[PDB]
């Protein structure tokens, strides 16, 4: 269980690096676009903490 | 008859192109007009390859020119022999191609495409049968590597049995032009291997350091490069435009030149690399061409050969010597020299004298060879790239144009079995 | 082909706009009149004026860009003026109010007035030409006129066309020398519709160009002249392979390509050289490598940061006069081996080749003297991150106790509009600092 816990430790410290990989800007990213959606489960996680 | 069609993409690839024109017309004697002042024998026989007969003997270029930006043909056409062309071949769009492969293929590449494949189709329905196609650009932008491997890639598919011979731009860490440079670089390298006979190097700083150190020129420019590349493809293509004793063909040696089909890239390079001031101090003999064409020094690469082992090498000459000379120096280097070259293989070394010297210039010899000598800009690149793909840096300009990201992840891979493979096929052990 | 349309908003973006007008004009020999009076004596003129001006059917030019403002007094003063006759009234737009170093004003009461004719001006514009490749926005951060409007058009403008450059050109309010109090306010909401509505954005300020006129071109007594000469220079060297050809063109596209890594970070470093004046032309050899090396020099920058506080990751490299390629790669071989500039431990390389053959001109009255040729430099580092802090600390504790924000509480506008900013702010210099951490 501390390794789930471990888990999901590990979804926050990606938020600390691709928060300068938010590609949202002039609505043209990379991981986004008008075909490809939307921050979702891998790029809600783009957006998040220090 | 057998004649050869010559493409042009890319500005770099479009002057070198125009200039390699205007060389062959002053050799064979044709004045900026278009009509015919030659004074030779050979000049008018086997001068349909690249021209076209018609009216009056007023004999045509046959060059398709392909790029992106009205500004080249412009410039080119301003030249001295620009206004002997044929203006339908200047297929120019609108947009430029801004250094991108991906745009300039998926944009720029879909809707001018036709015109082209319009225009080729009918050069070569013009003619009875040909032998293959000549591309001359450089994989620095958007506009030679683009779209030079799409039309290489159409032509296969439509005429397999055809020749693919060009001399792409190499690039180079120290002189660099792009900084995406490293992308388009790797982009064109897996179609290169996948989609292209045979492909020659041709890195700019090389032959930057070869005048400066050799020709010693006070302002050596592009035009200077140019004027050397349009000699090195002359001495290439001596071998059918002006048949001698021992005469050969570009798949001949593409055929007894590639062991594999994955290994096709060359090395070449020209004999004669004097100074101004040494060229009436100069002895016209053998053992001086063999060393420089041996030596490191007179070749045109960014990189050593001695690193590795040399697999297969043609020697072709252009004028009236000898043919004992060719072989006892072979035969001497492969005895003195025995580390340099593959043991499992005997006689890695082709002769071929072409007795009709070039006009200008009587004694004259080019270098085709393929030396371990390009490992190392492979891997270089492919350190590079993993670096550029680590943090994904300059990529939404890629995925903005709405091709994604595994393609460069399928073309990293290609890379590294290349390299591999060409690390384990360099030391080739005779057994275990 | 290749044409462009001028933007030009505000006082300063007006009088820039002109300066670059009359360099064009005297670079190309184009009488004020609008027609080739020169029938005696020719000086020049054959070439191709079609990037920036137009041939009518009688043998005259029409200059294209776009001169909004509100204060008429602006308009007024150009008017009177011995150009008047070349450009058309119908393109200097007028106004009752004015702005004036104020955002809510000049965003909604002021600026969603005067909308559907300067569209139409556009529009026609536009329609007018064959080929568009980007914009040359003239505006502003201190002035309100260059702000509010400024973005309430490039919003519209960016939504109209998604497949055009759109530029940025404007002033920095200097952490040292100010002109207004409120120029932190505009600034910090004209920042964030420059960065999430906007494609490359350049900054520059008025400090360093004092500090570079009275270090090398010796003036005791500055003008705005100068000012306006300097970045008329720069502009026409960014753009010098549009109007002419050379060795390797560089068109528009060509270096906005990679001058951006990241949308993010679209905020390059402008460097024009030589920036001397004629006496200093005359007994100075000059070479490549020498202004090259120059060119990194923090004295010689438009902005104030000290390049030695982060590295590079992007950098442009541009010249314009009689360049040999030989001279070009001995610059490049000693920058690499430089031990005191610093790049990232992931770009080996990066830079462009433009080679110009036309010389940069001269100006009979000006400063600048004849130089065999002209360089100019475009690099991202994140050193000038400071400049996005120290505004923000200057936001911050100019925010706390709301000072000047009734009035734009009374205006019209929703107070969390300085809190988003000022995230975003932080957000943007989050993701510049952690960029400009290597491995």
């Amino acid at each position: 269980k501390v390794l789930l816990e471990r888990e999901e430790k590990q979804k926050d410290y990606q938020a600390r690096k691709m928060h300068y990989l938010l590609s949202t800007k002039q609505i043209s990213g990379i991981y986004n676009s008008p075909f490809r959606e939307h921050p979702d489960p891998w790029e809600l996680r783009l957006q998040k903490a220090k | 008859m057998r004649e050869i069609v010559h493409l042009q993409a890319g500005q770099c690839g479009n002057q070198i192109g125009a200039k390699f024109w205007e060389v062959i017309s002053d050799e064979h004697g044709i004045d900026p007009t278009g009509t015919y002042h030659g004074d030779s024998d050979l000049q008018l026989e086997r001068i349909n390859v690249y021209y076209n007969e018609a009216t009056g003997g007023k004999y045509v270029p046959r060059a398709v020119l392909v790029d992106l930006e009205p500004g080249t043909m412009d410039s080119v056409r301003s030249g001295p022999f620009g206004q002997i062309f044929r203006p339908d071949n200047f297929v120019f769009g609108q947009s430029g191609a801004g250094n991108n492969w991906a745009k300039g293929h998926y944009t720029e590449g879909a809707e001018l495409v036709d015109s082209v494949l319009d225009v080729v189709r009918k050069e070569a329905e013009s003619c009875d049968c040909l032998q293959g196609f000549q591309l001359t650009h450089s994989l620095g932008g958007g506009t030679g590597s683009g779209m030079g491997t799409l039309l290489i890639s159409k032509i296969r598919e439509e005429y397999p049995d055809r020749i693919m011979n060009t001399f792409s731009v190499v690039p180079s860490p120290k002189v660099s032009d792009t900084v995406v440079e490293p992308y388009n670089a790797t982009l064109s390298v897996h179609q290169l291997v996948e989609n292209t006979d045979e492909t020659y190097c041709i890195d700019n700083e090389a032959l930057y350091d070869i005048c400066f150190r050799t020709l010693k020129l006070t302002t050596p420019t592009y035009g200077d490069l140019n004027h050397l590349v349009s000699a090195t493809m002359s001495g290439v293509t001596t071998c059918l435009r002006f048949p001698g004793q021992l005469n050969a063909d570009l798949r001949k040696l593409a055929v007894n030149m590639v062991p594999f089909p994955r290994l096709h890239f060359f090395m070449p390079g020209f004999a004669p690399l004097t100074s101004r001031g040494s060229q009436q101090y100069r002895a016209l003999t053998v053992p001086e061409l063999t060393q420089q064409m041996f030596d490191a020094k007179n070749m045109m690469a960014a990189c050593d050969p001695r690193h590795g082992r040399y697999l297969t090498v043609a020697a072709v000459f252009r004028g009236r010597m000898s043919m004992k000379e060719v072989d006892e120096q072979m035969l001497n280097v492969q005895n003195k020299n025995s580390s340099y070259f593959v043991e499992w293989i005997p006689n890695n070394v082709k002769t071929a004298v072409c007795d009709i010297p070039p006009r200008g210039l009587k004694m004259s010899a080019t270098f085709i060879g393929n030396s371990t000598a390009i490992q190392e800009l492979f891997k270089r690149i492919s350190e590079q790239f993993t670096a550029m793909f680590r943090r994904k840096a300059f990529l939404h300009w890629y995925t903005g144009e709405g091709m994604d990201e595994m393609e460069f992840t399928e073309a990293e891979s290609n890379m590294n079995d290349l390299v591999s493979e060409y690390q384990q096929y360099q030391d080739a052990t005779a057994e275990e | 082909m290749r044409e462009c349309i001028s933007i030009h908003v505000g006082q300063a973006g007006v009088q820039i706009g002109n300066a670059c007008w009359e360099l064009y004009c005297l670079e190309h020999g184009i009488q004020p009149d609008g027609q080739m009076p020169s029938d005696k004596t020719i000086g020049g003129g054959d070439d191709s004026f079609n990037t920036f001006f137009s041939e009518t059917g009688a043998g005259k030019h029409v200059p294209r860009a776009v001169f909004v403002d509100l204060e008429p007094t602006v308009v007024d003063e150009v008017r009177t003026g011995t150009y008047r006759q070349l450009f058309h009234p119908e393109q200097l737009i007028t106004g009752k109010e004015d702005a004036a170093n104020n955002y809510a004003r000049g965003h909604y009461t002021i600026g969603k007035e005067i909308v559907d004719l300067v569209l139409d001006r556009i529009r026609k514009l536009a329609d007018l030409c064959t080929g568009l490749q980007g914009f040359l926005i003239f505006h502003s951060f201190g002035g309100g006129t260059g702000s509010g409007f400024a973005s309430l058009l490039m919003e519209r403008l960016s939504v109209d066309y998604g497949k055009k450059s759109k530029l940025e050109f404007a002033i920095y309010p200097a952490p040292q020398v100010s002109t207004a109090v409120v120029e932190p306010y505009n600034s910090i909401l004209t920042t964030h519709t420059t960065l999430e509505h906007s494609d490359c954005a350049f900054m520059v300020d008025n400090e360093a160009i004092y500090d570079i006129c009275r270090r090398n071109l010796d003036i005791e007594r500055p003008t705005y002249t100068n000012l306006n000469r300097l970045i008329g220079q720069i502009v026409s060297s960014i753009t010098a392979s549009l109007r002419f050809d050379g060795a390797l063109n560089v068109d528009l596209t060509e270096f906005q390509t990679n001058l951006v890594p990241y949308p993010r970070i679209h905020f390059p470093l402008a460097t024009y050289a030589p920036v001397i004046s004629a006496e200093k032309a005359y007994h100075e050899q000059l070479s490549v490598a020498e202004i090259t090396n120059a060119c990194f020099e923090p004295a010689n920058q438009m902005v104030k940061c000290d390049p030695r506080h982060g590295k590079y990751m992007a950098c442009c490299m541009l010249y314009r006069g009689d360049v040999v390629p030989k001279d070009v790669n001995a610059a490049i071989a000693t920058i690499k081996t430089k031990r005191t500039i610093q790049f990232v431990d992931w770009c080996p390389t990066g830079f462009k080749v433009g080679i110009n053959y036309q010389p940069p001109t001269v100006v009979p009255g000006g400063d600048l003297a004849k130089v065999q040729r002209a360089v100019c430099m475009l690099s991202n580092t994140t050193a000038i991150a400071e400049a996005w802090a120290r505004l923000d600390h200057k936001f911050d504790l100019m925010y706390a106790k709301r000072a000047f924000v009734h009035w734009y509480v009374g205006e019209g506008m929703e107070e969390g509009e300085f809190s988003e900013a000022r995230e975003d702010l932080a957000a943007l210099e989050k993701d510049y600092e952690e960029v400009g951490v290597d491995s």
